[PDB]
DNA sequence: AGCTCAAGTAGTTACGCCGGTCAT
RNA sequence: AAGACCAGGC
DNA sequence: AACTACTTGAGCT
């Protein structure tokens, strides 16, 4: 009748406990209070599904409040101290020249009062006409080919980082960009930010991943320094073994060490009170 | 008693505390359209000779700290033109004895 | 207490000196020189290296070795050691003024910045507040930089006159981790401040500097504030725990001290070698932060420093941080020895005040019961009983400060006491003990019992006394203390009983009643219907302990004799117990047996329930505990109890699945009444799409779709339910537990045999969480009530899926709250307590503090024991102007107007009387001074109040004692009559005083009594309504006097605490809930925290004296008031390119031009085209617009309009290098910085008809409604001189205004107001009292003191005291900075030090008079 | 209140 | 739930291939003009044409 | 039977109705050092050293542990174990001071670090009493 | 160079009473 | 023996 | 999690 399912670390039954938590990869708009620089956002956590998985996200903000005259729009990039201008941010990408910049953001000539909105945007920058320049105003020579690494390898990262795509993140950077103003001009709510839907649930099976990483990462370059004294075996298949063990046995995930800060509560003592217990 | 309209001068009212005995006092005209005392919720005040008051401190066996206090520039305070050291009965209507009796210096 | 005498004599704390150490005194106090950071080994052989840890200090395993001071362990404080660190450090948590110190001091000399010769320093110099003087001096001397050598006199700027010299510019300090840095000045000179360099210059600051800021040259100097010489705290402080022997275990502190001790090693030896003067620096910082770490290891500069393993490091202020910490965690509450819990089972043969406790708990607490002469035979009995047998003892302890353990000692049996010695005894029947449930947050969640050992493992508890615990059955658990003085046990019995709680003063009614079981039957044994025969009206009588042993005369003797509920039930109530009613249709023989009569203590007439023996006021308990005694009354439950439950174990009750079912028919009359209700709403659906309804103002249009279907769902559910109510008989179980009032209400019965009901969660219907809908379920757009929640479906009959999952979410965001108002509730109830402790009546009379500050000049305004009032009716107020004289009026100079002499005995020969009619007149001009003076006060007309004295009792009382015949006359002189209540009012005293300030506080707070007084004493109601005889009077009049003085506070009656609790209490009855303005919990929190942005802030204001009924009066000032901006009007906006001034490139546009030139400009056009219905709402012309418009720019904007008729409103206009730029800015300009009608800050204003009660001509008040406009937003100062207004009635609920705007005594005012109207909205009933005393002491120090961290918590209050909430740690750093002298006349300061606090029994001495102690004998 | 109605 | 089960993980590609050999042109080569009304697809939160 | 409390008949009580059985397994094991000084399982007495208890050892077989029929009570003490340092301080285990009933199953073991494992498990029948909850 | 006014940023404190498992 | 974490009780 | 205190920053004469 035991229908399993649990673990047996040092005598006693653990369970591991769902964690849920809001899905990646996806695009949300949310309005920001009255007292803010800002007006409406739009936000999207990304992350490679498969390979190191960075935490970084992107913000595609919309300053100037429901009234002011200077209603522009900056985006947020990972390891830029400020933010930059979106139209910068697309002659940076591969397309210089205006209009061609409303291309991918709006989809319909006909619909003047996006088009509108975006005018005085086109206008912060009007100072910079080109793809040399677009990459550099992201603070010579120097400066210049980091502008590139922060573009290939960080934003919106997922997609791919490879190199001969800039097109496609800027087609997003496009449909987001639409998706802000898309709510800011009252055609689509507030993303809810409690639709089931859109949350995930990191079961067992996920959780030994993301921990064994962290841990096959510290036998990787542990294995490094072996290799970095024979003068001319040495894996200490115990980080693994052990590593786990801490983890499912007490209910922190995030290793041990003079790090605490992790989370309790992720494996615990399978209840015996009774079968539907 | 001056009555400024809108405002008086930086450089103007700077020159009020230096006239003494004598003192002056500043009101401004949108704040006396209408008699604050006359509210419903304001009680009567009263001042204090240096005698009743020097009185009620001996009947109550008061510290004069110890005496709940009223600020300087407090509506009804100015209204009545109190000065830092001066005493202030208050009489209102109270729903468990008729009249309470409360007292005020300002502070 | 200790063991072993000591010479030295006892004393207890009177007073609390705080200051900083003096490094040359912790090295005199030193006995130890610490220099090695190790522990002991002697190279592994185990002792104590003179190096650390006692190289003298204290010590461990249980060896008197301590510096001979022997002792061992424990008897032996700790002793102190300290460490000579090898340079200056700064005290972590000091770092801050250290800082702000030298803001204000000069380098390279140590001066003040500002002498008496700077003005605005002058002043600062003279506030005399230790520190508010180191403030304000602070916020000047940071500003000037220049240690100025010479300043103009108190004469002309022209000379210049010199002080201290040497003007080097003083630096910029910055705040960088643990070191002060600053800039000298083109361009900045940077240079890191030493510890060295500072101390030096303090040193130097002169000594009356030092007290010109918060300092104190006896017990803190500046300078102190950094640490030369280090103090080491000894090993009780810092103890090791060993693991047996050889293993190690050491405390945290006992490191960061080696931490600290090691960096102090390295670094000397690194200033006596080869020294490389810029790398030791870099090691001097890590001393500085070891001994930042030591003391306080959470700061900002993060580096958490922590010990090898991740462990943080407790800081030894983390050891106090509250709750948990010392002060909060160890002091202000403790374990304690003498205590038990267990779970609780109520039950039904347990004398009110008893408590059940389990054998097995009274054989383990025990009672140290002194031998004496009177109970030495019974002890040597218990004692030889041994600690096994129950009525027996376990512990003998002789002079000899030494103990005898009863269950080994091999004399245990032999013993053979000695007076004096003392004997713990097991506890027995009859002993007093501390019971309590918490939450505890009532004066009744802690109550002393009768103890009753009883079998079986649990407290059984009487059911009446459930309500003040709250407890219950389902597994809830009690606390039991058990006293151990003989005064301890007295203070516990004397005002600790149950008894004497029965009527509780938070609300001045009793607070248990009769529940469940016993109240349901009492209710059943009542009914004409319920008869009892002998055998059984005998197995009753006798069930009542106290029975006279008689049985009463059958209430039927013709065939069988029979008796009924009501005359049995009877013989509970006590003699002289006289009770009337009155519900609906009641009269004098009941139909329907309302009401309720009992006279003599018999019932007369009217069914018993909740409302005749429950925790009421009229309350049958609250009257017998009034009448009899806490005694008389505590023993009638009981009684009351054992006769019905008896009953009721025979009648027997039930309910089952038949109480919840409807009638054939009645489950269908309903049905049709949720399908027309459907259709109500399918109606009102189609005539919405079709946009065929128009917008009720200040709602939107979809808005007022829902508050219809809302209002329709409502209505119908309402009556579905009553259907059933009505058809449910008076045998229905579920009705009868409902009548009783044990149990439910309509509604339930509704949600269980009708409908449901509408699900809802944040105020509305079940949202669309998925795109335009409920469910998966459902079809998009559906606003109908089956998909936005309403359950039309009974529980008999079962939900839907979708019903049943609404229901869910709905039933969800119910437990969520009662799930989070749980805590919430209590903090706030916590905060009312740290601000009210130290508050209680004093010997004089006056309310005040730890400070003797006065918050009340007589507690309550009238000097009353809550619990001695009841409500009263001041009959003088109420009713016409004719039928008042008709009662009070007597006239001896008139045939028709005087006494009948049917009436007096002297009726004939006192017609006429001249002198006599005047003390008449006397009289009758009195009552009409009293019924004008409380339309005065009482301008609601309400004649219902609590009043001491319950009057129309005493006269009853009077009634049947004399027997009084409504016949015969009366024999008192019109002088006896009047006079005799004249001299009554002068025995009701209060205050005593001699003088007269005294005297008239007399008078003042007792007023409104007297006119009850008189209004009850009038000589035509004395007479003519209650033939009072001459003796009667005298008893009545006796009495009046006699219950009053009883009716007056207690000086003791630690009043703060009692209010602060009898506040919060009914808020953690209350849901953090604001649907169902911001009210309830969340607006309590609100106002105590003195919010300065409430949520909802709007405001009240009524017309002026005429105009009131005035309809369209209302709107003429609604738009006068209510914010119309052009941004509210305007359709839309567009600039054209319009060259021509004087024809445009527009069509609808022509006829506007040139009939608007008869009765330069920029070519650039801009073009606004308002709304038509947007015109008519807040109603505007365009000749005003523009007229707006125009002024607003004037002369530099030519602008233009077209005219009301036309089918389309518009406004052009132009300018007068770039103009598309500027005819943009100026677009906002005009949408958003002008207004056209309103006062800024004043949206929304709605208009309301009211219930205003009101003086009619012919006296009598009256409904008169008046209109009234009601904000939603807040400015006063402004839409108060409005004409058309009332400005001596407008109101705010922002009482932060109304102080700022009235005066802080009308502030007051709505201060109490709002606060009341938040636990009155709930329908909680607390005694003004309480509120009162609240809003008194946030008001009192000047302003708006808030109950928080940043009020109360910051007064001159005690530091102790304000320590133990909150800032606990900081509290006392600038505590002992600016060495503060604690009176310890707080009562936290007593219970952290161990004394008794002057708190009631403790408010006062006690002392043997000799002189009397000789004449008893 | 939340399971019976708005209001309650 | 008694039914709720919760995902696993599958591949991406099985299914992006699937598609743009079955209508989908991809984003590379995107003109908003000549394609209007063009829906949009989304593959795990990426834009594939 | 007020408020939540319920009556219920003592005789089908007796007849066995709601009674359940109560399990507990109290378990220790033989610490050692990589330095050859390893602890015991016995039933220790004087010796030295006094680190002993209040209860009783004599339910003790001398391997140190009880056998399955053994009543224990009060605080008898369940296991004996020692530690040899530098004769005899006690590491025995005691059954918890609430407690009592009767061995049900004593079990010796190995240990990864060929460690001497002892578990042992006492039952008990719990009767419903005037004041559990149901 | 210097001053009023608005905003930012820093930081703090919160909750009643009452078995198992892990590891320094 | 002190602490931390999870669990559960009114 | 929300506020409120305290001090700082940038705009402005
Ligand atoms: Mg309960
Ligand atoms: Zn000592
Ligand atoms: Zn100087």
């Amino acid at each position: 009748f035991d229908m399993g399912g649990y673990f047996i670390i040092n005598g006693s039954e653990k369970v591991l406990i769902a964690q849920e938590r809001s899905a990646g990869n996806i695009v949300q708009v949310f309005k920001k209070a009255a007292p803010s620089p800002i007006s409406h956002v739009a936000e999207i956590r990304s992350a490679l599904e498969k390979g190191s998985r960075f935490i970084s996200t992107l913000q595609v903000k919309l300053y100037g409040r429901e009234g002011s005259s200077a209603r522009t729009i900056k985006a947020t990039l990972p390891y830029i101290k400020q933010d930059i201008p979106i139209v910068i941010i697309f002659r940076a990408l591969g397309i210089i020249p205006d209009g061609e910049i409303l291309e991918h953001i709006c989809y319909d000539v006909n619909d003047w009062q996006m088009l509108e909105m975006l005018k005085p945007c086109v206008e912060d920058g009007f100072v910079i006409q080109d793809r040399e320049t677009a990459l550099d105003f992201i603070g010579k020579e120097k400066r210049i080919q980091y502008a590139k690494d922060i573009l290939q390898k960080e934003f919106l990262p997922h997609i791919t980082q490879l190199e001969g795509f800039e097109s496609r993140k800027a087609f997003f950077l496009g449909y987001m960009i639409n998706r802000l103003l898309l709510c800011a001009l009252d055609r689509k709510d507030q993303d809810d930010r409690d639709h089931f839907g859109k949350k995930r649930l990191d079961l067992a099976g996920p959780l030994l991943a993301q921990l064994f990483k962290t841990l096959f990462k510290k036998l990787t370059k542990d294995i490094f320094r072996y290799m970095q004294r024979t003068v001319e075996l040495a894996i200490n298949a115990k980080t693994i073994t052990s590593g786990l063990k801490y983890a499912l046995a007490t209910g922190n995930w995030g290793e041990q060490k003079k790090a605490m800060s992790s989370r309790a509560g992720v494996s615990q003592v399978l209840n015996r009170y009774t079968y539907s217990s | 008693i001056f009555v400024y309209q809108n405002n008086i001068t930086p450089s103007a009212m700077k020159l009020v505390p230096s006239i003494p005995p004598a003192t002056i006092e500043t009101f401004n005209e949108a704040a006396l359209v209408v008699n604050i005392t006359h509210h419903e919720l304001v009680p009567k005040h009263i001042r204090l000779s240096s005698d009743e008051k020097r009185e009620l401190l001996k009947r109550y066996r008061l510290k004069e700290s110890q005496l709940p206090r009223i600020q300087r520039a407090d509506p009804v305070a100015l209204y009545l033109g109190l000065k830092r050291g001066e005493v202030v009965k208050i009489i209102r209507k109270s729903e468990t004895s008729g009249r309470y009796a409360s007292y005020r210096i300002c502070m | 207490v200790g063991q072993q005498y000591s010479s030295a004599p006892l004393r207890t704390v009177k007073e609390v000196q705080f200051g900083l150490f003096s490094p040359e005194e912790v090295r005199a106090i030193s006995v130890a020189k610490i220099r090695f950071p190790e522990t002991m080994d002697e190279t592994q052989t185990r002792a104590k290296i003179g190096g650390l840890n006692d190289p003298r200090l204290g010590s461990i395993d249980r060896n008197l070795k301590c510096q001979t001071c022997q002792e061992g362990m424990n008897e032996c404080p700790g002793h102190f050691g300290h460490i000579d660190l090898a340079k200056p450090v700064f005290h972590v948590g000091f770092i801050a003024k250290i800082k702000k110190v030298c803001e204000c001091v000069c380098m390279h000399c140590g001066k003040l910045l500002l002498d008496e010769h700077n003005e605005l320093m002058r002043q600062a110099l003279a506030i005399k507040d230790s520190k508010k003087r180191f403030a304000a001096i602070w916020t000047l001397c940071k500003t000037k930089m220049v240690c100025e050598t010479d300043v103009p006199s108190e004469d002309d700027p022209t000379q210049l006159v010199s002080r201290g010299g040497c003007g080097n510019t003083q630096p910029t300090i910055r705040k960088d981790g643990l070191k002060l840095v600053g800039s000298w000045k083109d361009e900045p000179e940077l240079r890191v401040l030493s510890t060295e360099e500072i101390l030096n210059i303090f040193k130097h600051i002169s000594v009356k500097d030092f007290t010109s800021l918060g300092f104190n040259e006896v017990f803190s100097r500046p300078e102190w504030m950094i640490l030369t010489c280090l103090p080491v705290p000894p090993p009780p402080v810092r103890p090791s725990i060993s693991f047996n022997e050889s293993q190690r275990g050491e405390d945290d502190l006992t490191f960061k001290l080696a931490d600290i001790l090691k960096a102090n090693i390295s670094l000397e030896t690194l200033e006596h070698n080869g020294a490389p003067h810029h790398a030791i620096e870099e090691a001097e910082s890590l001393l500085q932060f070891h001994v930042a770490t030591y003391m306080d290891n959470d700061i900002a500069g993060q580096p958490q420093a922590l010990q090898k393993s991740g462990r943080p490091v407790k800081s030894i202020r983390a050891r106090l941080k509250g709750k948990e910490g010392r002060i909060r965690g160890n002091l202000m509450g403790k374990r304690v020895d003498f205590s038990a819990r267990t779970v609780i089972s109520g039950d039904p043969n347990l004398e009110l005040d008893q408590v059940g406790v389990p054998k097995s708990i009274a054989k383990t607490l025990t009672y140290p019961e002194v031998v004496t002469p009177y109970n030495i035979d019974r002890l040597t009995q218990l004692v030889r009983n041994g600690p096994n047998e129950h009525p027996g003892a376990k512990y003998v302890i002789r002079d000899s400060g030494d103990r005898i353990d009863l269950r080994y000692s091999k004399r245990a049996g032999d013993i053979q006491l000695q007076y004096g010695w003392k004997v713990e005894r097991h506890i027995m029947d009859n002993d007093p003990v501390l019971f309590n449930r918490q939450p505890s947050l009532h004066k009744m969640s802690m109550m002393a019992h009768r103890v009753k050992v009883i079998p079986y493992s649990t407290f059984r508890l009487n059911l009446s006394v459930t309500s003040p615990y709250n407890a219950d059955f389902d597994g809830d658990e009690m606390n039991l203390h058990v006293p151990q003085s003989e005064e301890t046990r007295a203070e516990l019995s004397q005002l600790c009983a149950v008894p004497l709680q029965i009527v509780s003063p938070q609300s001045n009614k009793p607070c248990m009643g009769i529940v469940q079981d016993t109240l349901c039957g009492i209710r059943k044994l009542t009914l004409r219907d319920t008869f009892i025969e002998l055998d059984q009206v005998l197995n009753m009588l006798y069930w009542v302990p106290d029975w006279d042993g008689v049985i009463p005369t059958p209430a039927i003797i013709k065939p069988k004799p029979l008796w009924s509920g009501k005359q049995i039930l009877s013989v509970a109530i006590p003699n002289g117990i006289h009770l009337q009613r009155f519900d609906e249709g009641t009269t004098l023989l009941s139909p329907k047996d309302n009401g309720m009569l009992i006279i003599d203590g018999q019932i007369i007439f009217g069914v018993v329930e909740k409302k005749t023996v429950g925790s009421s006021n009229g309350g049958l308990i609250h009257v017998v505990t009034r009448e009899k005694g806490p005694q008389v009354c505590a023993k009638l439950f009981g009684n009351i109890q054992k006769v019905v439950n008896f009953w009721l174990l025979h009648n027997g009750f039930s309910t089952g699945i038949g109480d919840t079912i409807a009638d054939g028919p009645t489950m269908r009359e309903i049905t049709e009444t949720i399908a027309e209700a459907k259709k109500k709403v399918l109606d009102v659906t189609k005539e919405a799409q079709a946009n065929l309804l128009t917008a009720k103002h200040g709602m939107t249009l979809r808005e007022s779709f829902e508050d219809n279907v809302v209002r329709f769902l409502n209505e119908a559910r309402d009556k579905a339910g009553r259907l059933a109510e009505v058809n449910l008989k008076d045998l229905n179980n579920v009705k009868q537990m409902v009548m009783a009032g044990s149990k439910g209400s309509f509604i339930n019965i509704a949600q269980m045999s009708a409908c449901v009901g509408q699900q809802s969660v944040e105020g509305k219907r079940i949202a669309f969480g998925f795109v335009d809908r409920t469910l998966p379920h459902f079809s998009k757009d559906d606003y109908s009530p089956e998909s936005k929640g309403f359950v039309e479906n009974s529980y008999l009959r079962g939900l839907t899926p979708q019903e049943f999952f609404f229901h869910a979410m709905g039933g969800r965001e119910g437990l969520i709250d009662t799930a989070v108002k749980t805590a919430e509730t209590g903090y706030i109830q916590r905060r009312l307590v740290k601000a009210l402790e130290d508050i209680m009546v004093h010997y004089d009379n006056t309310t005040r503090n730890s400070l003797g500050n006065v918050i009340q000049f007589i507690y309550g305004e009238d000097g009353m024991d809550a619990a001695h009032i009841e409500k009263q009716s001041l009959d003088t107020i109420g009713g016409s102007d004719a039928a008042f004289e008709k009662r009070y009026r007597v006239d001896l100079l008139n045939t028709d107007h005087t006494l009948d002499p049917s009436l007096l005995e002297s009726g004939s020969e006192i017609l006429g009387d001249l002198k006599l009619q005047v003390l008449l007149d006397e009289e009758y001009k009195q009552l009409v001074k009293d019924r004008k003076f409380l339309r005065e006060v009482f301008v609601d007309g309400e004649a219902n109040w609590p009043l001491p004295v319950n009057i129309r009792r005493i006269i009853q009382n009077a009634q049947q004692t004399f027997h009084i015949d409504h016949t015969k006359p009366s024999d008192l002189t019109i002088k006896d009559i009047v006079l005799g209540v004249k001299d009554l009012q002068e025995n009701l005293l209060v205050l005593r005083g001699k003088n007269e300030i005294i005297q008239n506080a007399q008078r003042d707070a007792v007023t409104l009594f007297c006119c009850l007084l008189r209004s009850r004493l009038a000589t035509r109601r004395v007479l003519q309504e209650y033939r009072l005889t001459k003796q009667a009077f005298d008893w009545v009049l006796s009495n009046i006097e006699a219950q009053f003085l009883r009716s007056v506070v207690h000086p003791g009656e630690m009043v703060g605490v009692l209010a602060a609790q009898s506040i919060g209490e009914p808020a953690t009855q209350m849901t953090l809930n604001t649907f169902h303005v911001t009210s309830g919990v969340p607006r309590l929190k609100e106002i105590l925290n003195v919010a300065k942005n409430m949520k909802t802030p709007s405001l009240t204001v009524y017309l002026e004296p005429g105009h009131a009924a005035d309809q369209e009066q209302a709107k003429l000032i609604r738009s006068a008031i209510e914010h119309t901006t052009l941004k509210s009007v305007t359709i839309a906006s567009e600039i054209y390119y319009d060259p021509d001034p004087r024809s445009t490139v527009i069509p609808e546009d022509e006829e506007i031009i040139q009939l608007h030139f008869s009765l330069q400009q920029s070519p650039w056009l801009l073009r606004l085209e308002l709304d038509r219905a947007a015109m008519n709402d807040k109603d505007l012309t365009m000749g005003q617009v523009g007229e707006r418009i125009k002024q607003t720019f004037k002369n530099d904007l030519f602008v233009i309009w077209s005219e009301d008729n036309d089918e389309k409103l518009i406004i052009r206009c132009r300018v007068v290098a770039e103009e598309d730029h500027m005819l943009k800015k100026i677009e906002n300009t005009m949408l958003e910085n002008i207004t056209l009608r309103g006062v800024e800050n004043i949206e929304r204003v709605v208009m309301m008809k009211y219930d205003r009660k009101v003086p009619s001509p012919t006296g009598e008040y009256v409904k008169e409604p008046e209109w009234v406009l009601e904000t939603d937003g807040v400015n006063l100062s402004e839409v108060m001189t409005v004409p058309g207004i009332d400005p001596t009635r407008i109101y705010t609920n922002s009482f932060i205004d109304i102080m700022e705007v009235l005066g802080i005594e009308a502030g007051r005012a709505a201060l109490y107001k709002e606060v009341y109207n938040v636990i009155a909205s709930d329908g909680s009933y607390v005694n003004y009292r309480h509120m009162a005393l609240l809003v008194d002491v946030m008001t009192t120090q000047g302003g708006l003191t808030s109950v928080t961290r940043h009020g109360f918590n910051r007064s001159n209050t005690g530091a102790l005291m304000r320590c133990s909430f909150e800032e606990t740690v900081e509290i006392l750093f600038e505590a002992g900075a600016s060495a503060e002298l604690d009176d310890c006349r707080g009562v936290s300061e007593n219970v952290i030090l161990g004394q008794m606090a002057p708190i009631g029994t403790g408010a006062f001495d006690v002392m043997i008079d000799e002189e009397s102690l000789v004449k008893y004998m | 209140n939340p399971i019976w109605g708005i209001g309650c | 739930s008694l039914m709720s089960c919760i995902s696993v993980g599958t591949d991406p590609m099985p299914i992006i291939t699937f598609l743009s050999e079955w209508g989908m042109e991809p984003l590379e080569d995107y003109v908003p003009h000549q394609s209007p009304d063009a829906t949009r697809v989304f593959v795990n939160g990426v834009w594939h044409g | 039977n007020q408020e939540d409390s319920m009556i219920m008949n003592q005789s089908s009580i007796d007849r066995g109705l709601f009674r359940s059985l109560f399990f507990r397994s109290y378990m220790d094991q033989e610490k050692k050092y990589g330095m050859s000084i390893t602890e015991t399982f016995e039933k220790p007495q004087r010796t030295n050293t006094l680190r002993m208890k209040h209860g009783t050892y004599d339910k003790l077989d001398d391997d140190g542990l009880i056998a399955p029929g053994v009543r224990v009570s009060g605080e008898d003490v369940i296991i004996g174990k020692t530690t040899p340092i530098s004769s005899k301080r006690d590491a025995s285990t005691p059954l918890r001071s609430t407690e009592n009933g009767i061995v049900d199953q004593v079990l010796v073991t190995t240990n990864q670090d060929g460690l001497k494992f002892v578990k042992v498990r006492v039952r008990t029948t719990k009767i419903p009493q005037i004041g559990d909850k149901f």
